[PDB]
Order: structure tokens, then C-alpha cells, then sequence
């Protein structure tokens, strides 16, 4: 759902 | 603490994303392709930007996420307005994508949004918005969204942050040496424009959601995700 956002935040 | 906070925001500024007009005359499709391709790339850089604001990466994952989902359009638009502040009747999307107001006629529903963006830009121009005020306002936009309790100290951590940003802005405004009452009026004038930015954001989001549905424009990756809600 935030598949990519989570990726970039972490 | 205000000076350091302001320098951190200054040093946090994302790069200018470069894009050019297509070779062929604009169509609705091709204009939407250009602006979404630009937005998507600027989104990538907005994450790195946010992560450089002191405290942001100390908030919980869900909190970082929720603030970014909530403000990204607003932040795109704020950065747009700052770029365009000295150029009445134009939107400076990128050095090589400078749209005349009338070019919004190209895309159904977009002229009205251009006009809002243009009106909000003129209001910043009239107020003579300063670079450091723009840095504080943009960070306030990241930090100042409804955050009703989710079911997953981050909320107090949020308040402390937005507090420090608001103080920084008060401190930047103090530098003008204008009357105490006029320092209050200026603060109020800048923060009242936050609603206008939220409002444009709302129209922008809706417009793009609709463009996506009518398959008028394909959207990819980060932008697609942020859109999917
Ligand atoms: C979101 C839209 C495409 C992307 C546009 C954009 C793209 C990049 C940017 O820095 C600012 C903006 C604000 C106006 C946006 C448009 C308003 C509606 C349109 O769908």
C-alpha cells in the first residue's frame, strides 16, 4: 500500500 | 533552535528537477504526461527533503508516511509558487517548462487550478515573501496536517517539531524590525495562505485522480502509489 514510500523512508 | 533550524531547512532544499516541453505542440495527454512525470520525480526528492528536517525520521514510520501522503501535493505546489513568484502570469514548473496561464486551456479542468496557483503566488508576491519565510512555511506544510489517532509519543514529537518551525518563522519575521502589530499581521497573512495552498491541493488531487481514471494519463511508481491512496 505504501510499498515504495516505506521503502524510501527506511 | 531558530537559526540552526532555518539553516537546516535551507540545506535541505531538494534539487530543481529538469524537464523540457515535448517537440510536438501540447495536447491534453502530452501536457498531463509532462506535469506528472515532473511531479513523480519531485516526489522522490521530497522524501529525501523531509528526512532532512530535524526530528522527522524520529517520528514513527506511520507518522512519516501519513504526513507525506497528506501534504505532497501542497508541497509540490508550494515549491511551484516559490519558483514562479517573480513571474506574473507564468508557472515555472522547471527552467525549461515555463507555462503561460493560457496554456492551461490545453487540459480540461486545469485552468481553474492554474488560476488558484497564480492567485496564491501573487499574494506571496504582494507580501514580498522572503526565502527564509518560504523555507519555514514549506516545512510547516509538511508538519501541519490532521493527524487523528491511528491504531498502529510520536504526536508530542510532532507538536515539538511544528512548534520549533513556527518559532523559526516568528524569528525570521522579527528580522524585518516592523511594528509588533505588523509582525502579527504578517504571520497571520502567511499562515492564512496555508488554507489556500490546502485548497489548491485538494483540487489538484481530485483533478489528477480523475485524469488517471479517464486513462487520459498513465501514472507510474511513486506518483501512482501516492495516488492509489
Ligand atoms: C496534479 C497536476 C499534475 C502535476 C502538477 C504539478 C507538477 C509539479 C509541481 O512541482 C507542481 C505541480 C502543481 C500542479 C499539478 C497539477 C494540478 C492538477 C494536475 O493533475
Amino acid at each position: 500500500r505504501h510499498k515504495i514510500l516505506h521503502r524510501l523512508l527506511q | 533552535s531558530p537559526e540552526q533550524l532555518v539553516l537546516t531547512l535551507l540545506e535541505a532544499e531538494p534539487p530543481h528537477v529538469l524537464i523540457s516541453r515535448p517537440s510536438a505542440p501540447f495536447t491534453e495527454a502530452s501536457m498531463m504526461m509532462s506535469l506528472t512525470k515532473l511531479a513523480d520525480k519531485e516526489l522522490v526528492h521530497m522524501i529525501s527533503w523531509a528526512k532532512k528536517i530535524p526530528g522527522f525520521v524520529e517520528l514513527s514510520l506511520f507518522d512519516q508516511v501519513r504526513l507525506l501522503e497528506s501534504c505532497w501535493m501542497e508541497v509540490l505546489m508550494m515549491g511551484l509558487m516559490w519558483r514562479s513568484i517573480d513571474h506574473p502570469g507564468k508557472l515555472i514548473f522547471a527552467p525549461d517548462l515555463v507555462l503561460d496561464r493560457d496554456e492551461g486551456k490545453c487540459v480540461e479542468g486545469i485552468l481553474e487550478i492554474f488560476d488558484m496557483l497564480l492567485a496564491t503566488t501573487s499574494r506571496f508576491r504582494e507580501l514580498k515573501l522572503q526565502h527564509k519565510e518560504y523555507l519555514c512555511v514549506k516545512a510547516m506544510i509538511l508538519l501541519n496536517s490532521s493527524m487523528y489517532p491511528l491504531v498502529t509519543d510520536s504526536s508530542r514529537k510532532l507538536a515539538h517539531l511544528l512548534n520549533a518551525v513556527t518559532d523559526a518563522l516568528v524569528w525570521v519575521i522579527a528580522k524585518s524590525g516592523i511594528s509588533s502589530q505588523q509582525q502579527s499581521m504578517r504571520l497571520a497573512n502567511l499562515l492564512m495562505l496555508l488554507s489556500h495552498v490546502r485548497h489548491a491541493s485538494n483540487k489538484g488531487m481530485e483533478h489528477l485522480l480523475n485524469m488517471k481514471c479517464k486513462n487520459v494519463v498513465p501514472v507510474y511508481d511513486l506518483l501512482l502509489e501516492m495516488l492509489n491512496a
